[PDB]
Formats: structure tokens, sequence, C-alpha cells
């Protein structure tokens, strides 16, 4: 009852896998990148019993990495053929074994090269410490593995043969092709990339931090407090399991950002993907449903099937930045909306049916039919996305631009003042060094409603919906129950934002005024 | 119904119903064949 | 190992001795019921034998596969003295080990867990086969006139024999299918359930074997828990694995449970009779049609009548009259129109939740098309074939193309769907009821225009629906007093007939009751019709027509089925006629309001 | 322009059908009782059968 | 198999690359003789067919002469012998039965 | 010695559980089915059948479990619903006691007025329609003129009106009484076309006539509805 695993970590350097060189084979090496798949954890044969078919004699001492079949001695030397054995499945050791696929870091790909991938394999208690879709660091052994598909490549291939000298008068010539791939074998993993509570407490005790967060959730963007609130609130959840029936709810919040081009609306998506650890970014034209939703690899490499970490299965528990949303097709937006009519996702091919978990927020950037925002149209007409996918958005933010010289000189200054090297023009009140960790304290807070709030909230939906009587002035879309449901799950976001366990209606009035601000004029 | 077929009563007579999807080809099988040895010049016959 | 002899007699003594509550030897009940139903399975609780002698439970955990050698013999030994010659019809008894403590997530099964008993969580998917495979093996021999006697087959590997009872000989041995006897085998895919997976990881999945008539006791898409033994399945075709010798594991299932068929019975049927006579159950049933909202009875009344349907009849070999009642649900998108029929998919029997094109298990088309495994060819019927007795639930009825519109129209028109594709020619029964959900063009109801102008659909597909249900906005202080409270109550908290009796009462009626009407006084329908028919042509633009009268009879008898009457009561028509006229009148322009007063004469 | 057919269909109706029958009559008070009372005698009491 | 109607004893002779005496050889291509082989597959005429069913078709082998006088899509009548040649299954090892075809005369 | 040997025909069939009653969660299962001698060609794909058979076991060259076999049925006889749908097969060999009574029916004077009384139990009035429909089912003057330019015997009848008034119903009964009747619509129907459709056979890639109402209805009336939507 004994096996060991040993790791060396914190090596002095990181080698980008483009600079893998065969001069290092069998050496220790430091690697990092993006994990693109994992695989089913499997037994590796390690030490196993092998039994002769000719007599009850057995051997347990093993040859195991390759060549795993043929020990050279039988504990009685005489056999009618000594060399060959059968295994046993009963008396064997085994160790847990896993393959994961790692991809080159998009920050350091060569010009015009593609993001190189290579195969990296795990043994023992290091298994199940990789996670798809995120930065990882490794240390371990520069292994090499036989590869057949290199047949048809240029250059000579080295072929081995057994010699013919000094044996006489006794592929029958004995020949083999030894052509190899360079996988990696990793012994250590970490998910790269005290006085903290004395800061977390220190901020929540202060009265302003919400307004500091609103003007620091995207420091470089000028004005646009509306969207800043929206995104800050979008990083915060609402109780999804809030039912008695045993069916869950869309506790998370969805947002769309809209306006004429040359709005900085696209910058937010870069800031978010630069900042929110469970975030990813898509151009939304260059996409397919089979890349947002997980693909499958069809039972290849002798294992069973494996599931491919689609971009919208990833960004569980967070934000997907779908830039230029409207240039998606009918196919993948319906794939989305079937993944919003249910939190779940379902997949079928080859008869293998899988239902994935999902729970996600979408941040969508969209553009009018002509780019220019038609003030005189409803958002349904202007935006041109069908009503079901225009539903299930808690808010739309809309931006319209024109010359306002008092601002334009301050904006122009803000752009040009930015082009002085790393200057403080975008200095927030406080930085990410506490903001992310404070958000995690806010997440695990899980706050609750109050009697006076709910009794008052029921009247503000009357107040809201009454504005559609005498409607179609300062009103541009229908108001229905989903706006009450939107208003509920914003109540937890501010309650999380303030770290207040049991909300008061004077805070929910700020979410109500955000729903108001979101509405728009129309011509009478 | 096929749903109630079981390894129970394998090679008993079974009564069941459905829709015929397809009907393939009228393949050809023997019922008498006459046979000669190519070296013994010797003849037999087999029936099934 | 001869120690098993000690274990056998210890558990033999256990089975017969074990009194636990009221002093009863509950296994006498377990085994007599085992016998008289010809059950292959005993049921065993880990807590009971572990409370007796924990070393049995440890041995079972450590090495169940050998331990199960002993249980089946001892239970048969007990069984054979309880039932003489039971060994004639049943060869052996399996024991369903149950109540096993160490539940694992399907993720963390690893290197030591194999060759041991385990309880695991997942969702059943990809049921494939029910096939036979070996349990008793015998072979012919060519070189002598007789066979090889019975060899048992171990599940994991084949067998080979040299010896022959007449000779030692080279020539082949082959399976004597004149005697060989086969267990039941099935391959199942088990997948971790979505709602218990930590953030961002993907549900690991395993391949599961069900045996011993446990084939066909689960259907996919439900959470299932099982007791079984996990093992590496060496089975040949494995040297082909390049690189490391990495072995595909499997779970072999002992017991399988659906908890984590529904039918009417003598002790239960009769209470529905007394209930069926108690005081106006119809409006009490309309209340239990929707627990999650306050809502409104005008839709619920239509849904309940579809769930009971009508009576199909023929006029001496032809003239089919549709038993099915069909419904169209319409109104502004914010009103609940999917959730209500989502309850129907629970509460109904043989009921399907169809949707046009993708993310739908059935596409509303009858088709002949590929299946990958063996490139097998089979029909997939439309949902209207899959629900031929019951009801097809269609969401976003407007959002369909040509083909998936002509299909429903052909089904409504004449209840049978053609096939004439891939060389197969058939007409398939599609005698299925419909609840359809639709949305107005532009969302706002636009009450100043008729429904056939408000919706994109034209009158003849629209007229195949006898019942049209409409909802508009309600601005006033009712809705904001009620609805917000029922909505917020759902979040705040995290008279009707109970649901299980309700869903049972529909199935008990439909499988029994065919309520006639007798022509003593029913002629008055023609008199009320002769009024309402003529009077809508003059003041309104769209007609009232025999297709409506036809539906009045078939809606009235539904409440007679709900009443469980022998025949249509004179005022079952009074329920139906209000339910029809508030379909027609609500379908008109706001200028219809005259017809509310004119019809109030009978209301 | 319009969906479906076009006035051209005026030819195939009159030229290629050997009889065309146009069958509407207008809500006659006794007719809708005559047919109704016959149609009642269909649905149950089977008097037509 | 296609030169006599009767199942003549097979003669799997070997192409001679060496003389009986052991010498080398060369090939006099065009003092050797050749013949055209063709097979054409005929399916039931679609207007007599009980329509709705699948097509069913059989393979016709043509010797040197008739090779030039068929083309796809034309209505063709053939006469010949519906031989059932080879020995599938019962010889060699394993089902699908004998290869059936017409020798077109 | 093939030229002194005797052979027989056998056939492979597949039967699947009727899609009207199968699990909502998955595809139907099916069984490989085989039959020999005169039992061949008795059945047409898409007919509804009961098989009596030997449920038997064979080995499949898969590529399935560690050791397993595949089930099959040897048919040892077969029967059916009397004929599925309308199929071009028909019987001309009427019996002596039918001609005897059809002749006696012909010698009723009222016979035309009896059929107009007969072709509609339910429908009220519309005599001027039913009278014409009786004239339809009889065909007409089929005339093989010597130049080949034959003229149709059949007649074409159009029903037009506002809905109701049996304009669709009257076809349904015609689909009962008439030999090899077919009922379809404009735009065809689900997995059926109105008119002759050709496509390749997915295997052996042979062009063939798939189907259509006008192809199946060879020798009878076609019933069409929604005739504007062509
Ligand atoms: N308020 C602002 N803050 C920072 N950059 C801005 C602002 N307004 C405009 N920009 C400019 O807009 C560019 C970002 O592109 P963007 O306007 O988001 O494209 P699109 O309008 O297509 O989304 C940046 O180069 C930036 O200089
Ligand atoms: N009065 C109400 N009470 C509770 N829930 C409601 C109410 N009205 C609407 N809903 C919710 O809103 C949803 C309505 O969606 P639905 O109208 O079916 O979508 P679509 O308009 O796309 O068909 C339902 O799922 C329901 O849960
Ligand atoms: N002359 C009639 N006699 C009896 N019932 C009729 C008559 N005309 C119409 N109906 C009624 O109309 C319904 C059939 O509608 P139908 O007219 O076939 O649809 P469409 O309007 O599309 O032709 C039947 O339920 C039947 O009761
Ligand atoms: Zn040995
Ligand atoms: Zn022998």
């Amino acid at each position: 009852e004994r096996v060991f695993q040993i790791s060396f970590f914190n090596l002095p350097t990181v080698h980008r896998i483009r600079d893998i060189r065969s001069e290092k084979i069998g050496s220790l090496l430091s690697i990092s990148g993006t994990v693109t798949r994992t695989s089913e954890v499997r037994p590796e044969l390690y030490k196993a019993s092998f039994t002769c078919d000719m007599c009850r004699a057995i051997v347990d001492n093993v040859e195991q990495s390759f060549k795993y079949t043929e020990p050279t001695f039988c504990p009685n030397p005489s056999c009618e053929n000594r060399a060959f054995w059968t295994l046993n499945v009963t008396r064997s050791r085994f160790l847990d074994w896993q393959k994961v696929r790692i991809q080159e870091n998009a920050n350091e790909i060569p010009t015009g090269s593609m993001p190189r991938t290579l195969d990296v394999i795990l043994r023992g208690d290091s298994v199940e410490r990789a996670k798809p879709g995120d930065r990882c660091k490794f240390t371990g052994v520069e292994i090499v593995v036989p590869d057949v598909t290199q047949l048809g490549l240029p250059g000579v291939k080295p072929s081995s043969t057994l010699d013919t000298r000094g044996i006489s008068k006794t592929r029958s010539l004995g020949v083999r092709d030894l052509t190899y791939k360079i996988s990696f074998l990793a012994c250590h993993v970490i998910s790269i990339g005290s006085d903290e509570i004395n800061e977390l407490k220190e901020m929540v005790k202060d009265e302003h931090i919400y307004d500091k967060l609103v003007r620091s959730i995207a420091p470089a963007v000028f004005g646009h407090e509306a969207v800043k609130k929206g995104i800050l609130l979008q990083m915060l959840g609402g109780v999804h399991k809030s039912t008695v029936e045993g069916i869950k709810l869309r506790g998370d919040i969805n947002i769309c950002v809209v306006g004429d081009p040359s709005t900085s609306k696209s910058q937010f998506l870069k800031y978010v993907v630069g900042f929110a650890p469970r975030s990813v970014y898509t151009s939304g034209k260059a996409s397919s449903a089979a890349g947002l939703t997980a693909a499958v690899v069809r039972d290849e490499e002798g294992g069973d099937y494996t599931i491919e970490a689609g971009a919208l299965m990833l960004a569980d528990n967070g934000i997907c930045c779908i830039d230029e949303f409207d240039k998606m097709d009918i196919s993948d937006q319906v794939a989305i909306h079937e993944a919003m009519e249910q939190q779940t996702i379902s997949i079928a091919k080859a008869g293998i049916h899988a239902t994935l978990n999902a729970r996600t927020s979408i941040l969508a950037a969209a553009n009018p039919v002509g780019g220019r925002y038609n003030r005189k149209l409803s958002l349904r007409g202007n935006l041109n996305m069908t009503a079901p996918i225009m539903s299930r958005f808690d808010l739309f933010f809309v931006i319209l631009d024109d010359c306002n010289e008092k601002i334009d000189t301050e904006l122009a200054s803000h752009i040009v003042d930015l082009h002085m090297k790393r200057d403080e023009a975008i200095e927030p009140p406080f930085s990410a060094e506490q903001l992310r960790r404070y958000i995690k304290y806010a997440r695990t807070f899980k706050p609750i409603l109050t009697k006076e709030a709910r009794s008052y909230l029921v009247e503000k939906y009357k107040e809201l919906r009454k504005d559609d009587a005498q409607g179609f002035s300062r009103s541009s879309y229908r108001i229905t129950v989903r706006q009450l449901e939107s208003m509920i799950r914003l109540s937890e976001a501010i309650a999380r934002a303030n770290c207040v366990d049991e909300i008061t209606p004077s805070f929910i009035a700020e979410a109500y005024d955000l729903l108001r601000q979101s509405i728009i004029r129309v011509d009478v | 119904p096929l749903r109630d077929l079981d390894s129970e009563h394998v090679s008993k007579i079974v009564r069941l119903s459905g829709i015929i999807i397809s009907t393939s080809v009228l393949s050809s099988r023997a019922t008498y064949l006459s046979i000669m040895c190519r070296n013994c010049r010797h003849t037999t016959s087999i029936t099934i | 190992p001869n120690v098993s002899r000690t274990i056998a007699r210890e558990l033999k003594s256990f089975l017969l001795e074990y009194t636990d509550e009221t002093g009863r030897s509950v296994y006498g009940a377990r085994i007599r019921t085992l016998g008289e139903m010809n059950s292959e399975s005993l049921e065993v609780n880990y807590r009971h034998l572990a409370e007796s002698k924990a070393i049995l439970a440890l041995f079972l955990a450590k090495c169940p596969e050998e331990m199960l050698k002993i249980f089946d013999l001892v239970a048969m030994e007990a069984t054979e003295l309880h039932y003489p010659d039971y060994a004639r019809i049943h060869s052996e008894i399996h024991v369903r080990i149950s109540d096993f403590p160490t539940i694992y997530s399907l993720r963390e099964l690893r290197e030591s867990n194999l060759s041991s008993l385990v309880r695991v969580t997942g969702v059943v998917t990809r049921r494939t086969g029910v096939f036979p495979q070996l349990k008793y093996v015998k072979f012919n021999c060519l070189k002598c006139g007789s066979i090889l006697g019975p060899f048992f087959q171990d599940s994991n590997e084949e067998i080979r024999i040299s010896f022959c009872t007449n000779c030692k000989s080279k020539g082949p041995f082959r399976v004597n299918g004149e005697k060989t006897v086969y267990r039941n085998y099935q391959r199942v895919t088990l997948q971790e359930a979505p709602g218990t997976v930590p953030p961002g990881r993907l549900p690991r999945h395993r391949e599961v074997i069900l045996l011993a008539d446990l084939v066909d006791v689960s259907k996919p898409g439900e959470e299932v828990e099982v007791t079984g033994i996990y093992k590496n399945n060496y089975d040949g075709n494995l040297n082909a694995k390049n690189g490391f010798p990495v072995f595909a594991t499997i779970i072999e299932a002992n017991s399988i449970k659906r908890r984590e068929v529904f039918s009417w019975t003598e002790e239960e049927e009769r209470e529905f009779r007394k209930i069926s006579r108690d005081r106006g159950i119809i409006d009490k049933i309309i209340s239990s049609m929707a627990p999650s909202i306050y809502g409104h009875r005008d839709i619920k009344t239509a849904v309940a009548c579809s769930l009971f349907g009508g009576v199909p009849k023929n006029v001496n070999g032809k003239h089919s009259i549709r038993g099915d009642i069909n419904v169209l649900l319409l109104g502004d998108p914010g009103t609940a129109k999917s959730q209500i029929l989502k309850y129907v998919e629970k509460t109904a029997h043989r009921a399907v939740f169809a949707t046009g094109q993708g993310a739908s298990a059935v596409g509303l088309t009858a088709s002949v098309r590929k299946d990958p495994i063996t490139k097998e060819w089979t029909l997939e019927g439309g949902a209207l074939v899959l629900a031929d007795k019951g009801v097809c639930l269609i969401d976003e009825f407007d959002k369909m193309n040509d083909q998936d519109r002509t299909s429903i129209h052909e089904a409504m028109e004449q209840q049978s769907i053609s096939i004439s594709k891939a060389g197969i020619v058939t007409t398939l029964q599609a005698r299925c009821s419909i609840i359809a959900a639709a949305n107005p063009n532009g969302g706002r109801y636009n009450s100043t225009l008729p429904l056939a102008q408000n919706v994109s659909l034209t009158e003849p597909i629209l007229s195949r629906f006898d019942i049209l249900c409409v909802v508009r906005d309600l601005v006033d202080e009712e809705a904001d007093e009620r609805l917000a409270t029922f909505v917020v109550d759902s979040h705040v908290r995290s008279s009707p007939i109970p649901q299980e009796l309700l869903m049972k009462y529909i199935h008990y009626a439909r499988t029994k009751i065919y309520p006639k009407l007798h022509q003593m006084d029913m002629d008055k329908v023609s008199r009320v019709y002769a009024d309402l028919r003529r009077e809508s042509i003059s003041t309104g633009s769209f007609p009232i027509t025999v297709r409506h009268l036809e539906s009045i009879l078939r809606i009235a008898e539904s409440f007679a089925k709900m009443r469980l009457s022998e025949f249509v009561s004179s005022y079952d028509l009074d329920r139906a006629i209000k339910v029809v006229v508030d379909s027609f009148v609500d379908a008109q322009k706001v200028s219809v309001r005259r017809q509310l007063r004119r019809s109030f004469a009978i209301y | 322009k319009s969906p479906g057919d076009n006035i051209d269909f005026q030819t195939t109706i009159l030229s290629r059908f050997d009889m065309i029958f146009i069958v509407k009559d207008d809500h006659n008070e006794e007719r809708d009782i005559s047919i109704a009372n016959h149609v009642i005698n269909i649905h149950t009491g089977n008097a037509n059968a | 198999a296609t030169t006599t109607l009767t199942t003549r004893i097979p003669t799997p002779a070997i192409y001679p690359t060496e003389d009986t005496e052991g010498n080398k050889l060369t090939t006099e291509y065009g003092y050797s003789t050749f013949i055209d082989h063709q097979r054409i597959t005929v399916q039931e005429m679609p207007e007599m067919a009980p329509a709705g069913q699948l097509p069913r078709s059989i393979d016709v082998i043509l010797d040197d002469d008739l090779v030039d006088k068929t083309k796809p899509g034309d209505r063709v009548n053939v006469v010949g012998v519906f031989k059932s040649l080879g020995a599938g299954g019962m010889n060699q090892s394993n089902l699908i039965g004998f290869k059936t075809l017409i020798l077109g005369n | 010695i093939h030229e002194s040997s005797k052979f027989i025909d056998q056939q492979f069939l597949k039967l699947q559980e009727i899609p009207e009653l199968v699990p909502v969660g998955e595809m139907p299962r099916n069984l490989t089915m085989t039959c020999d001698r005169y039992l061949t060609n008795k059945v047409i794909p898409g007919t509804r059948v009961t098989i009596v058979g030997i449920y038997s076991i064979y080995n499949s060259k898969n590529g399935s479990g560690v050791a397993i076999r595949t089930p099959y049925i040897k048919i040892l006889g077969i029967q059916s619903d009397v004929e599925t749908s309308s199929i071009w097969n028909s019987v001309t060999m009427f019996t002596e006691e039918e001609e005897e009574e059809f002749l006696q029916l012909s010698r009723n004077p009222k016979l035309y007025e009896i059929l107009t009384n007969s072709i509609a139990p339910s429908i009220f009035g519309n005599e001027d329609i039913k009278k014409a429909i009786v004239c339809l089912l009889m065909g007409g003057s089929k005339k093989i003129l010597p130049d080949g330019m034959r003229l149709r015997g059949d007649i074409n009848v159009l029903l037009l009106g506002d809905p109701g008034t049996a304009k669709s119903q009257l076809l349904k009964f015609v689909e009962k009484v008439s030999p090899i009747a077919v009922y379809t619509s404009g735009k065809g129907s689900s997995a059926a076309g109105l008119t002759a459709s050709v496509q390749r056979d997915p295997m052996t890639r042979e062009f063939y006539l798939e189907g259509g109402a006008m192809v199946l209805a060879d020798g009878g009336v076609v019933c069409i509805d929604e005739f504007d939507k062509m």
C-alpha cells in the first residue's frame, strides 16, 4: 500500500511553448498557457500481475510505461515457449490518469501564426486540478510519444532494425519506424492569473463606496454612469433557486449596450474581459453556435467521447461580451435564446445526448440598422432583433451623440491627455487590488427582501406601468411583468453592492430610477 | 410488443406486430447443390 | 475459499432470524411475494445486516463480486424450502442491494473505488439494446455425435474448452442454440446532473450495464441512483491503444431507482365516483388547473375541456367526427402562454411539448431519416403521431414554415398524416388534440381590428380551432393588487382538488365514459343557434357557422365527462354555449360590444 | 404582386374543370334549423344510422 | 467463370515470367490477344413498376460484341443465362448468398 | 456444379415498433427479420402486420459488448391488416352471386336516385353536387384514337364556396367508396408531394420515382383541397 508523486515548483523561468526544443527532451521544464479540453480520468496500468498461460506462475514486477506486456523471465525457466504471458486484471496497482489539451497564450502568439496547441498528461493527485478555459502554469517532464501520422512528411524517417552479425543459419527481417510527437508530462499545476479584511470592513463601513464603484467600474470611460452602474450590477447575482416548486429561475441579469458608432461602448467589453476572471469575448460575427455552445469530439483516440469547452458553456457564473451582437445569424441567437428560455443547454449528435449546465449573463453590444439612432422609433424597430431575444434583457442602455461644446473640449482633452505615457487621467478612487476581492465578499452575502419593501414595490410597478397610460410620450416599449422581475433581481445587486443583508425600499428606488432612465422619447 | 421481448423464451414461437420499413433484395441460397472434387474426380450431393 | 461456508450459514441465520419491528420476520413477506410474483429479485437493506454483523457489509464493500456468489445460493436455499420446485421455473435469485451509504458524485470515482460497491448519481440517457447474452453455455461437436454439457459464463470474459465426452479432437465446437439460455443485457449512459456541477466544469459520464430483467425500468431524462460495482473492463481490442495502457472503466448495476404505471385502482376508483357526484366539481377543477398564478378562468376552462376531450363517433363505417377539442392561446407576449401548457406536459398523459425546429426533440414532422448507429433507418413520427391518443402542445404557433404548417393542418383536417418517402408509403393515425400558443403581430393586441387581421394567420387554419382564447392588458388597481402579490409571494416564500387525483381523474374518465345525448329536448340548440347565427351576420362581419354548433356538443359532453354523467345534461350546453360565444365575441372588433348585450339575453 | 396565386388562376378554374359549383346561401331561418335538426340526429340517437 | 456456361474446373494458371528451362522472358504485347469486358446494371422499367416501391436491379456481363450498343437511360431488353456463380459462405469462411448475374447473349 | 444445383430466394425485412406508441424520450427499436420461399414478396414496406416467428440469435461482425449476440426472427408465417392504405393491387375476379345481384340492381329504375340517396347519409341538400359526383366515379369515354391522341374519360369537378357546407367533407367519403382513392391538399402534405417526385436512392444512387398522389392514384380519383395553394 504505497505509491509516490513528487513535484518541483517555482522554477526560475517560464518558457513559452513555441520555444519548446528537442534539446530539452526528458529534462524538467516550465510551461504555461490555456487549457482547451480536459478528459475522463482513467486508470493507468502501473504495476500489474502477469500470468503464464502454460503454468500458474505469475510475476508482479512490471514494465509499464510502454513495452508493458513481456517480462523476460518465468520463475521456472522451462516453458514450451518462455517469452509470452497474459495479464491479470485482479492483482494490479492502478493510478488515476488524465489528458488535458493546452493552448498558446494569445498575448504571445507570433505574428500570423496560429495559437499552437500541444497535449499534456497528468498522473496521481495532480489529476483534477486543471480547469478548462483559464490560464495555468506547469512544471514537469518534456516527454516524447510515438506518432504515426508523420508518415508522408519530407525528410528521412529513422527506421530501426535488429542486426544480422554473429548469428547464422537459424517484416521478418525485424524492422520498425520510430517517429514521435512531443507531448508534455506535468507534475505540478496552479491556476495562475491577513490585512485584507482590515480593508474589506474598512470600505463597507464607509457611506460612499457605491458611488466610488460607479465611477471606478470602468475608469477610462467618460460619463456614462448609466452603463457603469449596469455593468457593476451585472457582476452581481440574484437568487436563482427562489421557488417552492423545484424549478429554478433566471436569477442572473442580462444587459445590452446600444448607440451610434464611435461610442466607447466596445471599450467596456475590453475592460470587462480584462478584469472579470470568468469572462470571455467574441466578435459575434466570427462565431458559430458550435463554438458558443460546446462541441463534441466523436469517440476518438480509443477513449470515449469528450465535450469541448464552448465559449458560452464557459462564462458560467459570469459575463460573455458578445460584441457586434446583431451580426450573428438566426441559428446562433436562437441557440442562445433556447439557452435563456432555460438555464440549461442540450446537445445531440451521433446519438450521444448531453444536457449541460449553464448559468450566464450576456453583455451584448448592438448597432442600429443604419448605425444612426432613430430617436423617432421604438427599440423593436430600430434594433432589429426578434422580440423573444429582445426579451430577457433586464435593461437596454441607449446613447445618442451630438456637439455639446462644453463637453467636447473636456472629452477631446480626455482623449489627448490619455496619450501621455501611463498618466493618471484615468486614476480611480481605488483600484482592482481590492475591487475584485470585495466583489467576492459581496457575492457570498446572499441578501433577502423585506415586508415594507415588497408592499411599497407593488405600488411602484403600478407607478411604472401607469406611465403607459397616456403613453407613447417619454415611452418607447411595452411594460410587463418581466420589468417587475428585472426590478426584483436588481434589488439583490444593490443589496450585494452595499453588503446589506435585508434591503430597504429607498435603495430599490435607485434601481427603479434606472428602469425609468432606460426608457426613451418618441414623437407624438 | 417488442418492448416486452426478453431473453426469456428465446427460440420459442413469438407473435408480434409493427411496420415493415424495408425489404432488401431476394438473395439466393441453395437447397440442392452437386459437388465434385477437383482432384478425385468424385461426386456427391448435399441437401438442405 | 471455504470460509464462504461460514458466511453462508451466518446470513442464512440472519435472513430467517431478522425481526426488527413488531417482532415480525419481514423476510417471510419479502420471499413469499418474491415467489408468487415470480420475482427474480430480493431487496436488502445495508443498515440491517450492518447492524447485525458489520464484517458482512465490509466484505460486501471490499469484494462484492465474490460475496454475491453466496447470497444467491442461500436465498434460493431458503426459497426452495418455502416453494418446492421453484428451481424448475427460476434458475437463481438476484439480490437488490439497497440503502448503500456512500453516495459519490460521478466525478470523483477513482483508482481505489473499482472492484467495490458504490452508489452513484446521474441522468439516464442513450438507452441502447435489450439484447440477450450468455449465461448457460453449451457446444455442438462435429467429430462426434454429442454436445458439451453446461458451462456458466462469467460476464467479463469468454470461455474455451478442449475436452469432449466421446473423444479428444481438434475440430470445432460451436454453440448449441437448441439449449443455450440467455440473461438480459443493456447499455446505458449515465451523466452527472446539471444542477449539481461546480462552476465551469463539465459533467463526467460513464457507461453502465443493466442486467437480470432490470432492462426497461428507466426512461431517459430522469435523475437516477443506482447500486453497483465499478471496474476496469478489459475486453480485448485494447492493444490498439497507443501510448499509455489506459483502461476504459465501467459500472455494473445491481439496483436502479427512479425516485432520485400511474394508474387507477379499485381502492381508489370509487372515491372519484362520490367526488364526481359532489357539488359542482367543474369550477373546483378549474381552480386546480393552475396553481402558480391567479390568472383567469377563460383560458383554464378551455384547457380543461381539451384534457377530457369529447366522444369520437361514426355513422355506420364513415363520417368521422373529431373527439379532440383544439385550443389557440393568444395575447400580448407578457401574458403567461407557455407556462400554462408547461403544466399540461406534467399533468396530462401521452402529452408532448413540441416546438418548431431546433432545441426540440420532435420537429412537428413525420419523417424517414438517418440514425447513425449501424446507419439504421427508422421513422421518426411527428409529435402528432407520438401523441395520437392525447395532446400536442405547440409554442409560438406563428413561427413556423411551410412544411411544419401543412403537417398540423393535415392533422387537424383529417387526423391522419401521409408518408410517401424513402420507399415507404403509409398513413399514420394522428388523432391528437392541440393546445396552441401564439403572439399578436406587434405584441399590442390592437383591439380596434379583428383577430384574423391582428394575427398573421388566415381564417381556415384559424377556424379549425373552435376555441380561441384572448387576453389583453389590464391597467386597473385589480391586477397591481393581485398579480404583484402572487408574483412577489413566489419570491418572498423562497379548496382545489389535489393534483394527483386530478391527473388520475382525467385518465379514469377517458378510458371508461362515453356520454351520449338523447334527443328529447336538445332541439333547442337549433333555436338558440338560429338566433345567434343570423344575428351575427347582420351586425358583425364574420359568420357563425355549423362548425361552431358542432363544437358546442363536443364541449358540453366534456363537462359531462368531467361530471361523469351518463348523458349530456340540459345545462351542460349552458356551460358550453357561454364558452363558445365568449370565443367568438372576443375575436371581433371593439364594435362587437353590441353582441355582448344581445348575447346577455341567454347569459 | 401578391403571395400565392395570381389572376391567371382565373383560366385554370374555368377552362380545365368540367363543372364548377358555387355553393353559398344566406342563413335562411328554416334551413339552419333543418340542417341543425338533421345534424343533431347525427351526433347521437343515431337516427340517420 | 465467364467463358463457359458449364462450371469448368478452375485453372488458376500463373503468368509466365520465367521459362521452363529458367531463362528470362519478354512480352510480345499485340501478339497476345484481348477482348472487351463490360458489365451493365438493369433496373425495372418505371411505368410498369408498381409505383412507390424501390427499384431492383441485376448485373449483365457483355462479351466483345454488344459492348458498343448500350448506354445509360435507354430502354433495353436483354436475353441470357442467369448464372449463380462463386461459392460464398460455404467455401472459405463467413450471411449473403451467391453472386447472381446474367450472361448477356 | 452450379448447372446441376437448385436454389431458393430469401429476403431481409426490418420491423419497428409503430411510431404511434413508443417512448417520448427516444427513437423506436427494430428487429432484423428474414423469410424464405413463397413467403417472399408477400409484403410491401409500410404495411401493418403481425408476424409469427422464431425469436433467434446470431453473431454480428460489429463495428456492442464484451460477449453478446444479436436477435433476429425467422418468419414461419405472416398475416396483415387486409390491405394497408390504397395500393394499385385490386380484384377483378368478382363472384357469380355478385354479377347476379349487380344485374338485378341495374334493373331497378330508381337506381340513379338511390345512389344520390346513398352517396351521402349526413350531408343536407346539395343534390346538384352529389348527382355529379355519382357521374364521376364511373369514369367515361376513354378513347384510344388511332393517331394515339387519346382523350380522357375521367371528369374534373370543382367545389367552391365559403367554409362549411361540406366542400371539404364530401371528399372524405369519396376516399372511402372510390377504388384507389387518395386524399391530399395543395402544397401536398407532410412527406408527400402532389405530383411525381424523382430522387436518388440513398444507396446504389439510382434515380427513381419516389411518389405523389397522381402516381399512386393511377386508376382512380384524386381528392384535393386548398387548391388555391399550389
Ligand atoms: N468617452 C470615451 N473614453 C475613451 N475613449 C473614447 C471615448 N469616446 C470615444 N472614444 C474612442 O473610441 C474608440 C473605441 O472604439 P468604439 O468607439 O468603441 O467603436 P464602436 O463605436 O464601433 O464600438 C477609442 O479609440 C477611443 O479613443
Ligand atoms: N400573471 C402572471 N403570474 C406569474 N407569471 C407570469 C404571469 N404572466 C406571465 N408570467 C410569466 O411570463 C412567462 C410568459 O411567457 P410567454 O408569454 O409564454 O412567452 P411568449 O410570449 O414568447 O410565448 C411565463 O413563463 C410566466 O411564468
Ligand atoms: N351539409 C352538411 N351536413 C352536415 N354537416 C355539415 C354540412 N356542411 C357542413 N357541415 C359541418 O361542417 C364540418 C366540416 O367542415 P368542412 O365544411 O368540411 O370544412 P371546410 O369549410 O374547410 O370545407 C362538419 O363538422 C359538419 O358537421
Ligand atoms: Zn511458465
Ligand atoms: Zn467429439
